[PDB]
């Protein structure tokens, strides 16, 4: 089977928002036993639902596990600040363990901010080596969430993009970098080149014209 | 208080064989569900396997099956696990969750690669540009080192605010690392900005002097 759990959401303190965890076999049931955990910076986890309901020692109020819908959820009453984590959501189908996606959840602790984005054309003296890679640099945007597409003369570059995983810079921001990477001789080929960052609803691309 | 530290994890060549270990306490192991879960680089979490308490039967992820074999040291309070065709698939961190995932011991970073190699790095100067705030951005690419950690500077130092180490993507058995700097158009060209990358492991030191493209 497949988990399947919402990519993100985000709220502002106070307010009550609810997570689901969906099987693709059919109705979640008390037979899975819904397992709920939180990832915190710097790759913490702390369990805080198991058998779809019960709470673990320590784990505040705040958190309630139950079904609703043919699904798991997960409500968080009264979000406070400090719960802006990833919440990972596991389903036992009596044999093993199926680990959902997560949800990165936002307290907007801020106001919604938009991305600084800057493309670096390669090197000379990578040139040389034959390898042209062309750094984007993404920067202080809020909520920590970006999709990144590249694009070479107007066709979306399909490959040898890699971008990081957004991360928390001292003002609680976020940032990240995309790369492309083409042979000397592909980028030759070329004389047009785009970095495309969208951010909640809005696109910011940034350029350089080759020839 | 329950406590679990996980350890093992080293780089290893594709097809090697590792053995991890969860050493637990604040309890005792024998009545205890242990399982073995893994994040990638990826950022996703994956079961691996589970030992269930009493004598019970452990259950494997099919990613998993017939390469990982778990055990207990129920006498030295210690949960292992056999890591053995590793493929590339399998660059983790490995964690061991108790019953229900409840607590979680803090990980162990195992890298299936090829080998070590100090890092090149390229300055990375503005095409041709313009400073729309009065404001220009330098970075560095620090690329293809192995292994991990780096340290990256600007002017050793002084370069403190505007600065933005970005963190490591591995891709063909090596890392590709990232830097910038801010600077009001005022200090760059005028003055100077170097990026100092150590490559501490190869004893590597390395200035490069961003100018002008
Ligand atoms: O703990 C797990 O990982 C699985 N849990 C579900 C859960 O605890 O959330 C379920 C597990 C019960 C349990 C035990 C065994 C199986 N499978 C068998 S016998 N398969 C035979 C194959 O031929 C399924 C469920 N635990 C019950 C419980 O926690 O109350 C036993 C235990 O925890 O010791
Ligand atoms: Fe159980």
């Amino acid at each position: 089977a497949v988990v399947t759990q919402e990519s993100a959401l985000t709220t502002s303190p106070g307010e009550t928002v609810t997570l689901t965890c969906r099987s693709s076999t059919g109705a979640v049931t008390t037979s899975n036993y819904a397992n709920w955990v939180q990832e915190k910076p710097d790759h913490l986890f702390t369990g805080l639902i198991g058998g779809t309901n019960n709470r673990a020692p320590g784990v505040p109020a705040r958190f309630s596990g139950s079904l609703i819908g043919d699904k798991a959820a997960l409500t968080i009453t009264g979000a406070q600040t400090e719960d802006e984590a990833r919440y990972f959501c596991a389903l036992w189908y009596s044999n093993l363990w199926v680990f959902g996606g997560g949800t990165k959840l936002t307290v907007l602790g801020q106001p919604k901010s938009s991305p600084s984005v800057t493309l670096f054309p390669p090197s000379s003296e990578e040139l040389e080596t034959n390898k042209a890679t062309l750094v984007c640099t993404i920067i202080d945007f809020y909520p920590g969430v970006v999709t990144v597409d590249w694009k070479v003369d107007g066709t979306p570059v399909t490959q040898g993009m890699e971008t990081t995983q957004p991360s928390k810079q001292s003002n609680n921001k976020y940032m990240a970098s995309s790369y492309l990477t083409l042979t000397a001789r592909e980028w030759e080929r070329h004389s047009s080149y785009s970095c495309q960052v969208t951010h909640e609803g809005h696109t910011v691309e940034k350029s350089l014209s080759r020839a | 208080e329950v406590t679990l530290v996980e350890s093992g994890g080293d780089s290893v060549k594709p097809g090697g064989s590792l053995k991890l270990s969860c050493a637990a306490s604040g309890f005792t192991l024998s009545g205890e569900t242990m399982s073995w879960v893994r994040q990638t680089p990826e950022k996703r979490l994956e079961w691996v396997a589970t030992t269930l308490s009493g004598g019970g039967f452990t259950f494997y992820s099919a990613s998993v099956k017939g390469r990982f074999t778990i055990s207990r040291d129920n006498a030295q309070n210690n949960l292992y696990l056999q890591l053995n065709s590793l493929r590339s698939e399998d660059t983790a961190l490995y964690f061991c969750a108790s019953h229900r995932f409840v607590h979680w011991g803090h990980g162990t970073l195992v890298t299936v690669s090829a080998k070590t190699t100090p890092p090149s790095v390229y300055p990375l100067a503005p095409g041709s540009a313009a400073q729309t705030n009065s404001m220009v951005t330098l970075g560095c690419l620090v690329k293809g080192y192995f292994p991990e950690p780096v340290t990256v500077t600007w002017n050793s130092g002084s370069l403190s605010s505007g600065v933005h180490t970005f963190p490591a993507v591995l891709e063909s058995d090596l890392y590709t690392l990232s830097s910038s700097v801010t600077v009001p158009s005022s200090p760059r060209p005028s003055e100077t900005v170097t990026c100092n990358v150590a490559h501490p492991a190869s004893s590597t030191k390395v200035d490069k002097k961003i100018v002008p493209r």
